C-alpha cells in the first residue's frame, strides 16, 4: 500500500517535517520519500495497518493536510 | 579596481526552513569570494516575509504572537520588510548577522518578496549604495510572490507609490497600507536605481522566475544549490563589464 | 458618445467610508421611484459594538439628493457563549459588493470573520444579506463544517456577486481551498425559504458549486470576478469566472454550464503578471444573439516605440459564434500605469443604434491619477477599438487611496425613463458616487 500526504501553504515544510519525523519513529523501516520538491511526502511498502494509524494521526493532529491512500 | 556594492536579501518565511542552512552558507561564501574582485567592496543585508494581514495571516492573538503556533513550533511574528545592515566593509559583521537569522511564517504559498525588492532598491539613503559602483541585489527565496492587485483580498486597495518608507526601526511602515508593487513598477525603479537583480530560487521555481527575468532588464536567474558557488559565478561574470 | 458629463448627480458619504466603492441600481416593483445603491464598506454606522462595519445606502434620484442606510442589519455581534463572540462585523466591509434584481437587494461583506463553532477561531468566511421585498435574511454559503485553509474557512464568500436571469444568485469565493477559488450558485427562493435566525450553517439542496482539486491549482483565485450569459445555446445563463493567477500567473478565465456547473470553455492570457482575469463581463456586443466574453488584464505591459516595456493594461474580446468557436481580438490601454481594463461594464444599447455598447475604466490615469473612464461603441463586426467618449475624474487626490474615478461602475438601467440607459461611476478615494444620464 501507498499513503500520500500532501502539504500546502507556507507552513507545508514545517508540517511535512513534523509528520516525517513522526513517521520515522512509527515506521523506521518504511520507504519514506520526499517528492514534489518537499511539498509531498509518500510512504510505501505498508500493508493496511499503518493506514489506520498514520493517516488518521495526520488528519487528527493536522486537519489541513490532505491524505490519499492506495492499496493493491 | 572598480567598486562593488552587494545587497543580500533573505526570505524568512516558514517555507525557507528547508533552505535556510544553505542560504547562510551562500552568504558567508559570497562575502569571502567578493573580496577577490576588488578592494573597494561592501556588502549589506535585509530580510522579508509577507504582509501581516488577514487572510495572509491568522488574526487570533495566539497565532499573531507565534504564526507557527499549533504545529507546534516557535517562529518570529510576520512582518513585511526590514533593513538590517547598511552595506559595509565589515565582512565579519555581515557573517555574524546572517548566521543569526531565524524563521518567520505566514499562511499562503507566495511571499512578500516584491515589497522587499522595491524598498531595498529605492531607499538609497539607508542602504548606502555608492554613486560609482556596481549595484547588485541578490534575492533569495523558494517561492513565487504576490504582486499588485493580489492585496485586494486583504482589503488593501491603495497602489504602491514606489517610494522609500523605512521608519526608525528600519521597518516598512506602509506594509499593511499599500498594495504589493507590480512588475512594471519594479522595472521602472530597478532601472532608475541602476540595480541588477539576481533571482536565486529552487529547481521547481526556476522557470517561473526565468520568465520574469525576460521582462526585467538586467535580471538574471540561478539555482539555489548546496554548491552555491554557481550563483557566485553570475556575480563574478557580471564584474567583467568592458 | 451621449453621456451628460456636464451636470451629473454627485452623491457623497461619510469621510473614510469609501462611499462609492461599489454601485448598482434599485428598481422596485410597479410604478415605483428609481433609486441608486451605493456601498460604503468602511462606514462607521450605528451598529452597537461595531466599528467601521460598512453599510449600503439608498440614494434618491428624483430630488433632494440625500442617501439613507438600508437597514439590513441593525444589531451588534451575536455571542456563541458568555463573553465569547460568534461573529466579528467590525471592519467586515459590508457593502463592498452590492447587486440588485428587480426589488431584491443583495449586499455582502468579503472581510467578515466568523468563529468556527468547533474552536475559538476567527476566519474570513464572508457573509451576505439578501433583502427580498420586506424580508431580509442572512446568506452564508461558505459558513460550514468545511473549515480552515483547505476548506471554505478562507473563502471570503461574497467577494464577487451577480444574478442569473433564471432566479439564481451567483457568488464567488476566491480563497476557497488554499486559494484555488470556488463558485457557488443558489436559488433565490431556496435561500429565503430555508432561513432560520438561529441556524448558522444552512445546506441548500439545489445548490451548484465547483470543487477542490489538486495542489497544482492552488493560488489561482477562481471566482475573483464573475459574469453571466448564454454560451452554449441552451437558453440558460452560464457562468463566466476569472482566475487571475492560473497557469503560473499567466492568468485564465473559465466558463461553466449554468445547469450542472460543468466546464465548457477556457481562455488564457498572453503575458505573465498581466493579471488576466482581474475582471470579466458578458454581453452581446455585435448583435449576433450570442453573448460575447470581455476579459481584463490591467497590468499588461506592451512594447513601446523605443523597445521598452510599459504597463498600460489590456482587454481581450472574444466574439461567440454559432459554431461554438470564438473570434478573439485585443485592445490595449492608452496611458502608462493607468491600469486600463480594471473595470468593465456593459452599458446596453447606450445610443439606441441596435448594438450594445460598453465602458472600460482606467482608474489611475489622467492628471494627478484622478481616474479615467472610456466609452466604446459596439458594431456588427465587434467592438470599436477607439473610444467615442472619455470621462475625467473631477476630484483632487487625498492621502492614501487616490479618487480612483472609474474604480467601479454599473449601467444599462434607464433611471430617468427617457429611453436611454444611464451609468453610475464610483470614486471611493474621495467618498463619492456619480450618476451620468444618457442623452437622446
Ligand atoms: C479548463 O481548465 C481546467 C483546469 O485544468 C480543466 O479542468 C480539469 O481537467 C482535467 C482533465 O480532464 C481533470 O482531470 C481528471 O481527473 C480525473 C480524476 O478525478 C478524481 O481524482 C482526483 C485525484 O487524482 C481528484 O482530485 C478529483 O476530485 C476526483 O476525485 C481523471 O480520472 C481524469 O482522467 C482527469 O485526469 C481535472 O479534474 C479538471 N478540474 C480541475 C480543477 O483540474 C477544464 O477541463 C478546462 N476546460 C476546458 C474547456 O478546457
Ligand atoms: C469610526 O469611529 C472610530 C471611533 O470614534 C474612529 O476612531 C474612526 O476614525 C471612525 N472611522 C471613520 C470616520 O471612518
Ligand atoms: C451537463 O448537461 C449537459 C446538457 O444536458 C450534458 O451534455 C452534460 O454531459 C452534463 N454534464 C454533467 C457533468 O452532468
Ligand atoms: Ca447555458
Ligand atoms: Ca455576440
Ligand atoms: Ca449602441
Ligand atoms: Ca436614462
Ligand atoms: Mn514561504
Ligand atoms: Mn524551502
Ligand atoms: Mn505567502
Amino acid at each position: 500500500c501507498v499513503v500520500r500526504f500532501v502539504f500546502r501553504g507556507d507552513l507545508a515544510e514545517l508540517m511535512l517535517r513534523a509528520v516525517k519525523d513522526h513517521l520515522k519513529k512509527e515506521g523506521p523501516h518504511w520507504n519514506i520519500t520526499s517528492t514534489n520538491n518537499g511539498k509531498e511526502l509518500v510512504v510505501r511498502g505498508i500493508h493496511e495497518s499503518d493506514a489506520k494509524r498514520i493517516a488518521k494521526w495526520v488528519e487528527k493532529r493536522f486537519p489541513r493536510v490532505h491524505t490519499e491512500t492506495q492499496c493493491d | 579596481d572598480y567598486p562593488v556594492d552587494l545587497y543580500y536579501l533573505m526570505d524568512l518565511s516558514a517555507s525557507m526552513d528547508d533552505d535556510l542552512n544553505t542560504i547562510k552558507e551562500l552568504g558567508s561564501r559570497l562575502s569571502k569570494e567578493m573580496s577577490k574582485l576588488t578592494s573597494n567592496f561592501r556588502l549589506g543585508f535585509g530580510s522579508f516575509v509577507e504582509k501581516p494581514v488577514s487572510p495572509f495571516v491568522k488574526t487570533t492573538p495566539e497565532e499573531i504572537a507565534n504564526p507557527c503556533s499549533s504545529i507546534p513550533y516557535f517562529c518570529l511574528p510576520t512582518f513585511g520588510f526590514k533593513h538590517i545592515l547598511p552595506l559595509t566593509n565589515d565582512a565579519e559583521r555581515f557573517n555574524e548577522i546572517v548566521k543569526n537569522q531565524k524563521i518567520s511564517a505566514n499562511i499562503d504559498t507566495p511571499e512578500g518578496g516584491f515589497d522587499a525588492i522595491m524598498q531595498a532598491a529605492v531607499c538609497k539613503e539607508k542602504i548606502g549604495w555608492r554613486n560609482d559602483s556596481l549595484h547588485l541585489l541578490v534575492f533569495v527565496s523558494d517561492a513565487d510572490s504576490h504582486f499588485g492587485m493580489d492585496s485586494k483580498l486583504a482589503g488593501i486597495v491603495c497602489p504602491n507609490d514606489g517610494l522609500c518608507h523605512l521608519d526608525s526601526k528600519n521597518e516598512y511602515s506602509m506594509s499593511t497600507v499599500l498594495e504589493y508593487p507590480t512588475i512594471g513598477q519594479l522595472i521602472d525603479k530597478l532601472v532608475q536605481n541602476n540595480v541588477l537583480l539576481i533571482f536565486a530560487v529552487t529547481q521547481e521555481q526556476v522557470h517561473l522566475y526565468e520568465n520574469y527575468a525576460k521582462l526585467i532588464p538586467g535580471a538574471t536567474v540561478g539555482l539555489l544549490q548546496k554548491d552555491s558557488g554557481n550563483i557566485l559565478q553570475l556575480i563574478i561574470s557580471a564584474y567583467e563589464e568592458l | 458618445f451621449n453621456l451628460d458629463v456636464d451636470s451629473p448627480a454627485e452623491y457623497s458619504g461619510p469621510e473614510g467610508s469609501y462611499f462609492g466603492f461599489a454601485v448598482d441600481f434599485f428598481v422596485p416593483s410597479a410604478s415605483s421611484r428609481m433609486f441608486l445603491l451605493v456601498g460604503a464598506p468602511k462606514a462607521n454606522t450605528t451598529q452597537p459594538g461595531i466599528v467601521e462595519g460598512g453599510q449600503v445606502l439608498k440614494c434618491d434620484w428624483s430630488s433632494t439628493r440625500r442617501c439613507q442606510p438600508i437597514e439590513f442589519d441593525a444589531t451588534g455581534n451575536r455571542d456563541y457563549a458568555k463573553d465569547d463572540p460568534l461573529e466579528f462585523k467590525s471592519h467586515q466591509w459590508f457593502g463592498a459588493s452590492v447587486r440588485s434584481k428587480q426589488d431584491k437587494i443583495l449586499a455582502c461583506a468579503p472581510l467578515y470573520h466568523w468563529r468556527t463553532e468547533m474552536k475559538q477561531e476567527r476566519e474570513p468566511v464572508g457573509t451576505c444579506f439578501l433583502q427580498d421585498g420586506t424580508k431580509t435574511v442572512e446568506y452564508a454559503p461558505c459558513r460550514s463544517q468545511d473549515i480552515d485553509a483547505d476548506g471554505q474557512g478562507f473563502c471570503q464568500g461574497g467577494f464577487s456577486i451577480d444574478f442569473t436571469k433564471a432566479d439564481r444568485v451567483l457568488l464567488g469565493g476566491p480563497g476557497s481551498f488554499y486559494w484555488q477559488g470556488q463558485l457557488i450558485s443558489d436559488q433565490v427562493a431556496e435561500i429565503v425559504s430555508k432561513y432560520d435566525p438561529n441556524v448558522y450553517s444552512i445546506k441548500y439542496n439545489n445548490q451548484l458549486a465547483t470543487r477542490t482539486a489538486q495542489a497544482i491549482f492552488d493560488d489561482s483565485y477562481l471566482g475573483y470576478s464573475v459574469a453571466v450569459g448564454d454560451f452554449n445555446g441552451d437558453g440558460i445563463d452560464d457562468f463566466v469566472s476569472g482566475v487571475p493567477r492560473a497557469a503560473r500567473t499567466l492568468g485564465m478565465v473559465y466558463i461553466y454550464d449554468g445547469k450542472n456547473m460543468s466546464s465548457l470553455y477556457n481562455f488564457t492570457g498572453e503575458q505573465m503578471a498581466a493579471y488576466f482575469g482581474f475582471s470579466v463581463a458578458a454581453t452581446d456586443i455585435n448583435g449576433d444573439d450570442y453573448a460575447d466574453v470581455f476579459i481584463g488584464a490591467p497590468l499588461f505591459m506592451d512594447r513601446g516605440s523605443d523597445g521598452k516595456l510599459q504597463e498600460v493594461g489590456q482587454v481581450s474580446v472574444s466574439l461567440q459564434r454559432a459554431s461554438g468557436d470564438f473570434q478573439t481580438t485585443k485592445l490595449n490601454g492608452f496611458e502608462v500605469f493607468a491600469r486600463f481594463g480594471s473595470a468593465i461594464a456593459p452599458l446596453g444599447d447606450l445610443d439606441q443604434d441596435g448594438f450594445n455598447d460598453i465602458a472600460i475604466a482606467a482608474p489611475y490615469g489622467g492628471e494627478d491619477k484622478k481616474g479615467i473612464v472610456y466609452i466604446f461603441n459596439g458594431r456588427s463586426t465587434g467592438l470599436n477599438a477607439v473610444p467615442s467618449q472619455i470621462l475625467e475624474g473631477q476630484w483632487a487626490a487625498r492621502s492614501g487611496c487616490p479618487p480612483s474615478f472609474g474604480y467601479s461602475m454599473k449601467g444599462a438601467t434607464d433611471i430617468d425613463k427617457n429611453g436611454y440607459p444611464d451609468l453610475i461611476v464610483g470614486a471611493f478615494g474621495v467618498d463619492r458616487a456619480i450618476l451620468y444620464r444618457a442623452r437622446p
